[PDB]
């Protein structure tokens, strides 16, 4: 449920790469490729999955997304089924790369949220900006709007969601579009408030949602603007005032200020934001409040060691030594991890390996 | 462990059109899906064309429809027909080329130039 009222109107990261399989691989039994491409900036993304030199036909990605740093992940994956010869790999192109990267498949009780990221991004002389807009409960993806697909409507992308009746979809779809348009104006606005020409690319993006306890009473509320992957103009703490950036922002902040937009704000984040996780928490609590435990397992002058943890949900996780790698997405709701640490061979029953995890009744701890 | 040779490039006038062309080298089964990237003003190189062994070709949105991609059934050979050249095509193309194991292999590359 997004924010009934129209909102008011107003760098580059490398992508980290890791290719892999749903399920392990066992030859001749269906399984599903991976790529996840995480923490770059801009938007601006080209990933292919190979098969034995050759660019495989039928490639799917989930929509785009980004994290608390504002850089955008993605999940590119496909279908296949592994045998002998065959060997796989993963081609990512980014303006940061010189020439594009190839990455080999190497075959051997908590909190609440909702959120709603957006993300516009201009394209100079070539149409409308690319608008594109999804919701999140805790970590389950429940809708999204892509303004390039065919329908211009809010679609579900869980099943609880479609429960709900076409006055729901009919609401979210008038609410999506008028982010939208608010959006559009923006990119406008600040391409003068930066002095920059009509010829370049540039976005904007906004993330706004509510947490609550185990007792789904509110805890936190967020609200955030930012341009160009960078802080533009974000609600603070409390919810009754503002951050802004740098000097542009500031005239922003007094229009805010003067036209006292972070009251239906915080009476949003309070209490409708609540109010409907509270019911999607409900409608949906076969999927949303399960905890899937991690299937554990190690791996092994210097030697290596690496911790592994598979199918665990929520993706909330905490793999420490006494390497990280980010937490992936598996492609059918569950998460992987693994983290590394260097040995000199023969000391390696002096190290250990701890798991906290939400799922797990008390801590792990792993040693060869 | 392969050589990419190439050729074809030059200057041309707006709307003219150039040949380019790529020869592999070493053995004829080490070497799949061929094709060009091209220098941007700024620091990555963008996709071109490129096709498979068999004949599976993707072209890059910027030269869809301009541009055609072909290669000889006996030699690992490509061809890059280029049509309807403007002057933002103006790039150094790179020739590459996937082995069947995944690895990439690159040219020298070819300027090409249009007034």
């Amino acid at each position: 449920y997004m924010l009934d009222l129209q909102p008011e109107t107003t760098i580059q990261r490398t992508p980290k790469i890791q290719v892999y399989s749903r399920h392990p691989a066992e030859n001749g039994k269906s399984n599903f490729l991976n790529c996840y491409v995480s923490g770059f900036h801009p938007s601006d993304i080209e990933v292919d999955l190979l098969k034995n030199g050759e660019r495989i036909e039928k490639v799917e990605h989930s929509d785009l997304s980004f994290s608390k740093d504002w850089s955008f992940y993605l999940l590119y994956y496909t279908e296949f089924t592994p045998t002998e010869k065959d060997e796989y790999a993963c081609r990512v192109n980014h303006v940061t790369l010189s020439q594009p990267k190839i990455v080999k498949w190497d075959r051997d009780s908590g909190s609440h949220s909702m959120r709603y990221f957006f993300t516009s991004v201009s394209r100079p002389g070539r149409g409308e900006p690319r608008f594109i807009a999804v919701g999140y409960v805790d970590d389950t993806q429940f809708v999204r709007f892509d303004s390039d697909a065919a329908s211009q409507r809010m679609e579900p992308r869980a099943p609880w969601i479609e429960q709900e009746g076409p006055e729901y979809w009919d609401g979210e779809t008038r609410k999506v579009k008028a982010h939208s348009q608010t959006h559009r104006v923006d990119l406008g606005t600040l391409r003068g408030a930066y002095n920059q020409s009509e010829a370049g690319s540039h976005t904007v993006q906004r993330m706004y949602g509510c947490d609550v306890g185990s007792d789904w009473r509110f805890l936190r509320g967020y609200h955030q603007y930012a341009y160009d992957g960078k802080d533009y103009i974000a609600l603070k703490e409390d919810l009754r005032s503002w951050t802004a950036a740098d000097m542009a922002a500031q005239t922003t902040k007094h229009k805010w200020e003067a036209a006292h937009v972070a009251e239906q704000l915080r009476a949003y984040l309070e209490g409708t934001c609540v109010e409907w996780l509270r019911r999607y928490l409900e409608n949906g609590k076969e999927t949303l409040q399960r905890t899937d435990a991690p299937k554990t397992h190690m791996t092994h002058h210097e030697a290596t060691l690496r911790c592994w943890a598979l199918s665990f949900y929520p993706a909330e996780i905490t793999l420490t030594w006494q390497e990280l790698v980010e937490t992936r997405p598996a492609g059918d709701g569950t998460f992987q991890k693994w983290a590394a640490v260097v040995v000199p061979s023969g000391q390696e029953q002096r190290y250990t390996c701890h798991v906290q995890h939400e799922g797990l009744p008390k801590p792990l701890t792993l040693r060869w | 462990e392969v050589k990419l040779v190439e050729s074809g490039g030059g200057l041309v006038q707006p709307g003219g059109s150039l040949r380019l062309s790529c020869a592999a080298s070493g053995s004829i089964f080490s070497i799949n899906t061929m094709g060009w990237y091209r220098q941007t003003p700024g620091k990555q190189r963008d996709l071109v064309a490129d096709i498979s062994s068999g004949g599976s070709t993707k072209y890059g949105d910027s030269v869809k429809g301009r541009f055609t991609i072909s290669r000889d059934n006996t030699k690992n050979t490509v061809y890059l027909q280029m049509n309807s050249l403007k002057p933002e095509d103006t790039a150094v193309y790179y020739c590459y080329g996937l082995s069947y194991s995944n690895d990439d292999y690159w040219g020298q590359g070819t300027q090409v130039t249009v007034s």
